[PDB]
């Protein structure tokens, strides 16, 4: 019945800066087994399985690098990197072993990088598609920073609400970038009424916003 | 089998 | 060393699921076995452990009665049951060897077993092909109406890897969306062909959607 709490719940740093991290026991984590706190730290990058970092408090796994300097003892433990790199990018979570186990709720690790246009793309819907009777249109606004970005969407010149879903990438562990994904659905009928369809993109490195267009019949 | 290193 | 998890299951409310853990690359019986869930965009999740040894267990008082960890020392497998499923129970497990008796830390994690409790159909993807209407060309592959999670993309059977991003999954009405989108040097396409392939693990799909010009 021992619970763990971390801190801060999210950070953000740039490249090469160092970051540090904390990890809080409702009770003591030491024994009579040699100096030996149990406690871990664990990384998680997006979509990947867990990795161990650190175990009885200080000592790195094999095969993680030595930026990775775990610390504390009792009920006190701190995670610092040194020299951030953009891989990363992860959530880190505290685990007690010294009765049972319980996981700290995470420390989640954002990088901080250079601004960054997005590389803006329109696809008009597929012959497949529109021969089962359905009309997506998808807008690819690929490797943009920050992650505040806002798309409209205009058919013929009049924004468009509905049918429309948004989803975007988690940060990039290679160049620290987001991507985002847009899709207006429609029916095939009601895509078969108008020409001209824009995606616009607003984002901080442009005062003026970013578009692509087609035309249903160019 | 004891319930973590804290035996 | 490995644990090898099974792929992702779909599995009704009320019903029972059992989900395997394939140990390899060790003893077996000198490691406990240690089950972790993750529900979508929450935190880890203990549920307890195995000594397969002994057969002995542990649990997080929370998954008393509800998850049943066994082993098997002759085929090398640890399992995990579920009983009575509800909504709740949706998540990824993960399986991972526990370093019981110094470090006490789990060193080696499976891949994780996507489960989703829901009483809706298994319903393959339609995938389609995105080609575009400066060097470099961005193409994609829209993968929709899917049920239950997840889906694999891959391009040109993973050769292409740098430059291609995989958008995570939408629901809309029990169907799931997403697509993906490949970046490759306007030199290269459509002079040397690129394919989308998906993979759907619940349903066993494999569509390949070749990207053509036009």
């Amino acid at each position: 019945d021992i619970v763990m709490s971390q801190s801060p719940s999210s950070l953000a740093v740039s490249a090469g800066e160092k970051v540090t991290m904390s990890c809080k026991s409702s009770q003591s984590l030491l024994n009579s087994r040699t100096r030996k706190n149990y406690l871990a730290w664990y990384q998680q990058k997006p979509g990947q399985s867990p990795k161990l970092l650190i175990y009885w408090a200080s000592t790195r796994e094999s095969g993680v690098p030595d930026r990775f300097t775990g610390s504390g003892s009792g009920t006190d433990f701190t995670l610092t990197i040194s020299s951030v790199q953009a891989e990363d990018l992860a959530v880190y979570y505290c685990k007690q072993s010294f009765y049972l186990r319980t996981f700290g709720g995470g420390t989640k690790l954002d990088i901080k990088r250079a601004d960054a246009a997005p590389t803006v793309s329109i696809f008009p819907p597929s012959s497949e598609q529109l021969t089962s009777g359905g009309a997506s249109v998808v807008c690819f606004l690929n490797n943009f920073y920050p992650k505040d970005i806002n798309v409209r969407w205009k058919i013929d010149g009049s924004e468009r609400q509905n049918g429309v879903l948004n989803s975007w990438t988690d940060q990039d562990s290679k160049d620290s970038t987001y991507s985002m994904s847009s899709t207006l659905t429609l029916t095939k009928d009601e895509y078969e009424r108008h020409n001209s369809y824009t995606c616009e993109a607003t984002h901080k490195t442009s005062t003026s916003p970013i578009v692509k267009s087609f035309n249903r019949n160019e | 089998h004891v319930p973590g290193g804290g035996s | 060393v490995q644990l090898q998890q099974s792929g992702p299951e779909l599995v009704k409310p009320g019903t029972s699921v059992k989900m395997p853990c394939k140990a390899s690359g060790y003893i077996f019986t000198d490691y406990v076995i240690s089950w972790v869930k993750q529900r979508t965009g929450q935190g880890l999740e203990w549920i307890g452990e195995i000594f397969p040894r002994s057969g002995s267990t542990y649990y997080n008082e929370k998954f008393k009665g509800k998850a049943t960890l066994t082993a098997d020392k002759s085929s090398n497998t640890a399992y995990m049951q579920l009983s009575s499923v509800t909504s709740e129970d949706s998540a990824v497990y993960f399986c991972a060897r526990d370093y019981y008796g110094t470090s006490f830390a789990m060193d080696y994690w499976g891949q994780g077993t996507s489960v989703t409790v829901s009483s809706a159909k298994t319903t393959p993807p339609s995938v389609y092909p995105l080609a575009p209407g400066n060097s470099m060309v961005t193409l994609g592959c829209l993968v929709k109406g899917y049920f239950p999670e997840p889906v694999t993309v891959t391009w040109n059977s993973g050769s292409l890897s740098s430059g291609v991003h995989t958008f995570p999954a939408v629901l809309q009405s029990d169907l799931y969306t997403l697509s993906s989108s490949v970046t490759v040097p306007s030199s290269t396409w459509p002079s040397e062909t690129v394919t989308c392939n998906v993979a759907h693990p619940a349903s066993s799909t494999k569509v390949d959607k070749k990207i053509v010009p036009r």
